């Protein structure tokens, strides 16, 4: 049991060592409400998110905006817009890799 | 409907002297909502400080200003030719309206 | 050379109408706030009405002295916003500034910190007369 | 991103120099005994200087 | 101005050092930069390792 324990999270830790390690996404992320027809069991589930991150060339910055789970983000600033990733205090997070089931 | 007052109508100043124009609002106004413009006669209004203290890129470092709430204020340092312009101040949070003008001259 | 430039400004007898147009130049016409002020000779610098950039929404607000005869509109391919005013009185006489910021700023980043250093580029036109 | 550095954020009471002390005589019959047996490799009418 | 948790913010913090630790920059008083910066990066010892 504890050999295939052990063996199970090994494979799993070096699926991971090729893909891109998201550290650029640790900024502050503005975020409101999703504007779109939401059942009630799915009312503050989700959030459309707005930050700046870097691009291709490091003196060259874009706009992104993406929806992220409320689950996934935590608040920050005044408890108002201003949220943050949840992983940015504790560790870096890394992607997986789309082309691995 | 927030409505901005000005002071004085007219500010009589020498060159060199330091202008105090003043700007009073019905309701308050957040900093951030607050502005100034130079408006030399027959020219277009051009902006000198926004966001209640902050400078347009372009304008000198004579040009400066605070205020909060209700109550906020327009200074120049020093006073040259070119400064003796009419003054507005304008607001942008809820009410875009502007102040009737203060006029400078000597 | 960011820039603004109005045109379409002239006398129309009360009861007529007039458009306006304002081209943008140098500056990314969709991410501006646009907005309309005029200033008939002897008065002080009156707010007309404005449009919110096209990436924010396109919201729109007016004077209550204009709302329900003056129309704003922007095409973001020709850079241009557009005033259309119907039922023109007298008291509609006056110059029309294009007015608008920019920020433009010089980003710098390294690989444990990223900083953004803004500047706000005020754009008036010269203004056109109706 | 969950990562600390430490230092030294201040100093409770006076800045005095750090030191070690050692006994007076046990250091110098500890070296005598050092010079002792140098002397077995080196002359016995000698000099050794520290 | 030390980095922290968000890449876009900053924070201001003082601390002591060693003069030994640091080592100043085109003979400006004000100026001092850490001895490791033209050389080698450092890296902070783990407090939980004796
Ligand atoms: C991702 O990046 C973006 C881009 O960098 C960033 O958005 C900017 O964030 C900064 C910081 O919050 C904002 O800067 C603040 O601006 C305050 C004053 O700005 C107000 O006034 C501006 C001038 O407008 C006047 O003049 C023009 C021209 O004459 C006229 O047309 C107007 O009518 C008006 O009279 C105005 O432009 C500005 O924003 C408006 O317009 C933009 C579009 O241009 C629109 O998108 C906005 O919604 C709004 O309608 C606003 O009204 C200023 O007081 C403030 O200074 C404070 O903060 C600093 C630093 O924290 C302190 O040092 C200082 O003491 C004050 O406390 C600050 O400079 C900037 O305006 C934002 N820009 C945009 C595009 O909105 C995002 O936040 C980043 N996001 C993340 C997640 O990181
Ligand atoms: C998550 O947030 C982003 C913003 O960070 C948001 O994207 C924006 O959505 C708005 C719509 O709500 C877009 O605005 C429109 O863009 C189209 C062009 O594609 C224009 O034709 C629209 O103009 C019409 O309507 C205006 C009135 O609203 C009128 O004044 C105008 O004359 C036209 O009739 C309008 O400008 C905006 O472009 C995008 N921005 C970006 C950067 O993509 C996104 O939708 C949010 N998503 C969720 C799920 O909440
Ligand atoms: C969302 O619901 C409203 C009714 O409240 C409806 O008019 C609208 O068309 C719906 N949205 C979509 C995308 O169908
Ligand atoms: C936004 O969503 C929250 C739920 O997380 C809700 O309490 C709040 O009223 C919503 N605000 C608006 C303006 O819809
Ligand atoms: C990260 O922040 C959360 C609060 O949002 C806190 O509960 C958690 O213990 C923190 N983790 C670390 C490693 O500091
Ligand atoms: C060193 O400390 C011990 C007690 O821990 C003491 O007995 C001894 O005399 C001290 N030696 C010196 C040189 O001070
Ligand atoms: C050290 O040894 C020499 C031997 O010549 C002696 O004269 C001196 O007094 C000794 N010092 C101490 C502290 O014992
Ligand atoms: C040096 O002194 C020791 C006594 O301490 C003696 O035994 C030895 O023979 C001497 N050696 C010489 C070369 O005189
Ligand atoms: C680092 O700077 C010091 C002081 O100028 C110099 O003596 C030393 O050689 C430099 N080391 C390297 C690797 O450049």
């Amino acid at each position: 049991v504890e050999q295939m324990h052990e063996d199970i999270i090994s494979l799993w830790d070096q699926s991971l060592k090729p893909c891109v390690k998201l550290t650029p996404l640790c900024v502050t992320l503005q975020c409101t409400n999703v504007t779109n027809n939401i059942t009630d069991d799915m009312r503050g589930e989700l959030k459309n998110c707005s930050f700046n991150a870097t691009t291709e060339l490091r003196n060259k910055r874009q706009k992104v905006y993406s929806l992220f789970y409320r689950l996934d983000i935590v608040p920050m600033g005044e408890n108002s817009t201003n949220y943050r990733l949840i992983n940015c205090n504790t560790s870096a997070i890394t992607q997986a890799c789309p082309k691995v089931s | 409907e927030i409505v901005l007052t000005q002071s004085p109508g007219t500010l009589s100043l020498s060159p060199g002297d330091r202008a105090t124009l003043s700007c009073r609002a019905t309701q308050s106004v957040g900093g951030d909502y607050f502005a100034w413009y130079q408006q030399r006669p027959g020219q277009s209004p051009r902006l000198l400080i926004y966001g209640t203290s902050r400078r347009a890129a372009g304008i000198p470092d004579r040009f400066s200003g605070s205020g909060s709430g209700t109550d906020f204020t327009l200074t120049i340092d020093r006073l040259e030719p070119e400064d003796f312009a009419v003054y507005y101040c304008r607001q942008y949070e809820t009410s875009f309206t502007f102040g009737p003008g203060t006029k400078v001259d000597i | 050379e960011v820039q603004l430039v109005e045109s379409g400004g002239g006398l129309v007898k009360p009861g007529g109408s007039l458009r306006l147009a304002c081209v943008g130049s140098e500056f990314t016409f969709s991410e501006a706030w646009m907005t309309w002020v005029r200033q008939a000779p002897g008065k002080g610098l009156e707010w007309v009405g404005h449009m919110r950039p096209t990436t924010e929404g396109g919201a729109k607000d007016y004077a209550a002295a204009v709302r329900g005869r003056f129309t704003i509109a922007r095409d973001d391919s020709k850079s241009t916003l557009y005033l259309q005013m119907n039922s023109l009185k007298i008291e509609d006489t006056g110059v029309y500034y294009c007015m608008t910021g920019v920020e433009r700023g010089d980003f710098w980043s390294d690989d444990y910190s990223q900083h953004y250093n803004t500047y706000l580029i005020d754009v008036w036109g010269k203004g056109t007369t109706v | 991103p969950g990562q600390a550095f430490y230092y030294t954020g201040d100093i409770i009471g006076d800045i005095r120099q750090a030191h070690c002390n050692v006994s007076k005589a046990t250091w110098n019959e500890t070296l005598g005994k050092v010079v002792k047996q140098l002397r077995k490799h080196f002359g016995n009418n000698t000099i050794i200087r520290f």
